[PDB]
């Protein structure tokens, strides 16, 4: 189907930028669920210092 | 506040409170003021762990 001398470009150029940036959604998406560990981590880390003072 | 309501036991009714008093009274005393400052320090920790929702 004949198309002009730089159409084609044009259409992979399109698809490369998408993939790019959703490459960058991803990155941070899987940072904010490390934040959840950190999270969970520090509270359960006080609780059982807690006890080991009050048992003392 | 507390520095102009302040009163001391007159010196008569010292003779019947050291007649009665065991040894562990006062040490038992302490832990009830050490317990009250842990649970702050617990507190105050707590709720800083809880501004890493406010990123999101």
């Amino acid at each position: 189907m004949p198309v002009l001398l730089g159409i084609p470009l044009l259409l992979r150029f399109l698809g490369f930028l998408l993939v790019t940036l959703f490459g960058y959604l991803l990155t941070f998406l899987k940072k904010g669920f490390g934040k959840i560990a950190i999270a969970i981590s520090l509270f359960l880390a006080l609780i059982i210092g807690l006890n080991s003072i009050l048992v003392g | 506040y507390l520095s102009d309501i302040s009163a001391q036991l007159p010196s008569d009714f010292v003779q019947g409170v050291q007649l009665i008093l065991p040894s562990n009274a006062l040490p038992c005393f302490y832990v009830i003021l050490s317990v009250k400052a842990a649970i702050f320090i617990f507190d105050v920790k707590q709720k800083i762990v809880s501004y890493l929702d406010w990123d999101k």
